[PDB]
């Protein structure tokens, strides 16, 4: 939009224009698992239209921060704290310089940072009309966290999504993805999850996000992982515009404040 | 008929390393009719920048494209704007620009930046469409229409960048097709030409 991780308004002055930012409850985190709070009596997850396909009309777009598939299914998940429905609605992605041994990703786990994290955000489609409706109004939202581990072979169920983000490696360019299974986007088995209260991890930073991050990783492989650091992006800097390779384009950790972090029990 | 002046506050400094691509901003002053002329100023009046595939202005919005900075490209930077049908011209505070030497610059794909939109025209107008990339090497420009042949009079101008269509027929309409390209990679950018008659 209007700021950069790096840069004229970088990460430390967000709050200047959007205060939210400032919060008690901003994201993203650290957790270890032995300072969660283990929850037997969180509510499994279900997941309710993610094994069918994606829609025919379903981009993803450059825009400049990330790369962001905007989802058509009607995508649904429930369980954690409680078994409200939600409604996945937007994927992005976050990432370092794209090596093994590189960070990038916004969470960690037990301090490892990964090469990258994907993100999928969800709104309650009872109250909203849609998730940026959802986000001005400040609704509840949920957001689920993938972390990333380089193996050997291509992820097949990734082929999709890689190859749409090369097509959009040029700035703001769209581009309709390959068929994909949002459920095989997930690591094998999701049961043993981390949940807590945070934010958006940009402005506005909306202090309402319930965090899922799962603590098994998904694979992918090195000319996978590749192709995000092929990502051009546009920023402006007073009267000029700036072309560059998107990279490390996460925000740094934040301070829990005496936060819960519940475990789910497996 | 009008135009007011630039703003009176200084434009900060930037340094980008050699290699890369940037967009200097025109962001001319209000002004009315739309039909003005851009060029811009190295350091002082009237010297007047050179122009070839490597930096490019716009007359839809006045910028000054540059493919990929150059050690040679340090100096000052002004927009200078004149409205014809007032006889009017007015030039800005100067972005004075600084490249970061590099031994080795690195190679960004052909990414068109300046991107032609749909237009419309009466039977018997000019029409004129805007391509251009940044990119390192210089990308090539390289023109079609989707699917037929070019107008027979269309002629190519400014270094690849710019089509323009001359005293268009009904038959000249269709979809247009840019193709910017450098040996690291390519873009392409596709629009109408509709033609009223
Ligand atoms: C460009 O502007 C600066 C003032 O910011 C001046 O010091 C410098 O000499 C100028 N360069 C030329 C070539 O006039
Ligand atoms: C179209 O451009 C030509 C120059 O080739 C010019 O002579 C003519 O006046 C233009 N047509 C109109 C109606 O402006």
């Amino acid at each position: 939009i209007g700021w950069s991780y790096t840069g004229a308004l970088n990460q430390k002055n967000w709050g200047k224009k959007y205060p939210t930012c400032n919060s008690p409850k901003q994201s993203p985190i650290n957790i270890d698992e032995d300072l969660t709070q283990v929850n037997v009596n969180l509510k499994k997850l279900k997941f309710q239209g993610w094994d069918k396909t994606s829609l025919e009309n379903t981009f993803i777009h450059n825009t400049g921060k990330t790369v962001e598939i905007n989802l058509t299914n009607d995508y649904r998940v429930s369980g954690g704290v409680s078994e409200m429905v939600f409604k996945a609605s937007k994927i992005t992605f976050h990432w370092g310089k794209c090596n093994m041994s590189s960070d990038g990703s916004e969470h960690s786990l037990e301090g490892q940072k990964f090469p990258l994290e994907m993100q999928i955000y969800c709104f309650d489609a009872d109250r909203f009309s849609s998730f940026e409706e959802a986000v001005k109004g400040k609704g509840k939202l949920r957001a689920l966290s993938i972390l990333f581990e380089v193996g050997t072979e291509e992820n097949l169920d990734f082929k999709a999504i890689i190859d749409g983000v090369e097509s959009v490696s040029r700035f703001g360019k769209q581009a309709a993805l390959d068929p994909f299974i949002l459920l095989n986007l997930l690591p094998n088995s999701t049961d043993k999850y981390y949940i807590y209260n945070g934010s958006l991890t940009s402005p506005p930073c909306t202090d309402t996000v319930d965090w899922i991050v799962f603590k098994d990783t998904v694979s992918i492989s090195e000319s996978q992982l590749a192709v995000f650091c092929e990502v051009l992006t546009m920023q402006q800097s007073g009267y000029v515009m700036l072309m560059d390779y998107l990279q490390n384009n996460f925000r740094e950790q934040q301070y829990k404040f005496s936060r819960q972090v519940f475990s789910s029990y497996t | 008929g009008y135009l007011d002046p630039f703003p009176p506050e200084e434009r900060p400094e930037v340094r980008v390393k050699e290699g890369k691509g940037m967009v200097l901003l025109c962001d001319p002053p209000y002004h009315f009719p739309d039909d003005l002329s851009y060029r811009w100023l190295l350091n002082e009046f009237p010297v007047f920048i050179t122009m070839d595939k490597r930096r490019f202005v716009s007359q839809t919005n006045g910028n000054l494209y540059i493919a990929n900075v150059e050690a040679s490209d340090k100096g000052n930077y002004s927009c200078f704007v004149s409205s014809p049908s007032i006889t009017k011209s007015v030039f800005s505070k100067f972005i004075p620009l600084i490249p970061i030497p590099e031994r080795t610059t690195k190679p960004y794909p052909a990414d068109i930046v300046v991107q032609f939109k749909d237009v419309y025209a009466l039977m018997g107008q000019n029409v004129t469409l805007e391509c251009f990339a940044l990119g390192n090497p210089v990308p090539d420009i390289r023109w079609r229409k989707v699917l037929e042949p070019m107008p027979s009079t269309a002629e190519i101008s400014t270094s690849g960048a710019v089509l323009k269509i001359f005293n268009i027929q009904l038959e000249d309409e269709g979809i247009y097709e840019c193709e910017a390209e450098n040996i690291r990679g390519k873009d392409k950018h596709q629009a109408r030409i509709y033609v009223q008659a």
